[PDB]
């Protein structure tokens, strides 16, 4: 995948995994 | 300089990128999560341009039926029912689930159950 | 200094801070999204690293306790329940609302409500 | 609020109804 992608599927994926 | 220039020219496309890449990629999750929460609890949640809950069941008998919530405030989350068409429908769900048992997942779990279990082929 | 400089300047700044007031709009939104749905519902939804769907409970006995839900197909969704520690301990719910009655929605209800009868006032 | 707020809010609410 290229860069920004993968940079952004980093910060977004972060967002759906943490503690409520 | 046209340094500057060649140098700043690359910063704008780059940051114009990723923003591309944010928007599309944000606008794929969301959706892919919306429609995994109404699959996996059988409620469709929208943030009502108010910024409120609206609940709709996959087992509604009508169209136009769904539940509100509003959240009191940011701080914590204690929410509050407020009045829609169905929940005029629901009185003994809400006493029972709401004011005395003070469980919202309860709540939304009893009424699937009766829902689903009045939704028959005939 | 120059004018073809200062207005790339200007276009890198407005660039910066729309796609950093995008990542911090898109953040509070669906953490408030996310956060909704876990006060409603009762259950915490994750999308893992391998693009699967956790669920875990408000109401779990032990923090680790979850469900993993696979999307099946692209169109629309189906969902296969796949394996946990947790999954093991609920073969009654899975056999009369995953086997049977072919239900996600009523599955997770019952197991809501069957989790919330075992927590203690004290 | 400020204007990429508001161009940032436009986009992201419209995904969060239907």
């Amino acid at each position: 995948p290229t860069v920004h992608t993968k940079e952004a599927l980093g910060f977004i994926m972060n967002m759906f995994q943490a503690p409520t | 300089s046209s340094k500057e220039v060649a140098e700043l020219k690359k910063q704008v496309e780059s940051a114009e990128l990723k923003n591309q890449r944010l928007k599309e990629v944000f606008q794929t999750k969301i959706q892919e999560f919306r429609k995994a929460c109404y699959t996996l609890t059988g409620y469709q949640i929208d943030i009502t341009t108010e910024n409120q809950y609206r609940l709709t069941s996959l087992y509604a008998e009508h169209p136009g039926d769904c539940l509100i919530f509003k959240a009191t405030s940011p701080s914590g989350s204690k929410m509050q029912l407020l009045e829609t068409e169905f929940s005029h429908t629901v009185g003994e769900l809400i006493e029972v689930h709401l004011r005395r048992q003070d469980s919202i997942p309860a709540f939304l779990s009893s009424l699937t159950l009766e829902l689903f279990s009045r939704q028959t082929v005939a």
